[PDB]
């Protein structure tokens, strides 16, 4: 009985191409997951640095315009000083 | 939180962006009155 | 002809199944890579926190150069003024 064979053999193929779709369909839902996931992280973590190099520029500026202050006061020292 | 701290350095700074102009204008303010 | 062709079903079944177990090893590597995504998310917003504690490191000796600026204006004022 190599015809039973044969028709049990068919029957074993036809489940083990039924069982790769399915598992290739498991790894394309994966797949999805992650970039789901890194398309959501990277929102709020874009979102976070921007508030940061935000804070960063005017903390900069902040720098500048403490120096730059002290220089207007001191001017006004000198004119007082006039007197 | 880091939303929330980020903005604690945030309204921090804009506070002392305008205790800067505060400063100077007083400062001129009363110098100027001495005048 | 019932020979040929159980051996031509058993190359296919073995083909299949080879192909199975390497579709398996794929979806094992995708889970791996969530978990690994996660962790990298992770690092990213450690690196944002160091960040935040240098600007407010920053902004709080701003804010001390600030009061130290009025504090010694005053006495130059003072005594400019008890002229």
């Amino acid at each position: 009985e190599t015809r039973d064979q044969v028709k049990k053999l068919q029957l074993m193929l036809r489940q083990a191409n039924d069982q790769l779709e399915k598992t290739m369909k498991d790894k394309q839902e994966l797949e999805d997951f992650i970039k789901q996931s890194s398309e959501d992280s990277s929102h709020q973590i874009s979102a976070l640095v921007l508030r940061a190099q935000a804070s960063e520029i005017l903390l900069e500026e902040l720098q500048q315009g403490l120096s730059q202050a002290k220089r207007d006061v001191q001017e006004q020292m000198a004119v007082l000083m006039q007197s | 939180q880091l939303n929330e701290r980020q903005e604690r350095i945030m309204n921090e700074a804009k506070k002392l962006e305008k205790d800067l102009i505060d400063w100077t204008d007083g400062i001129a303010r009363e110098v100027q009155d001495i005048v």
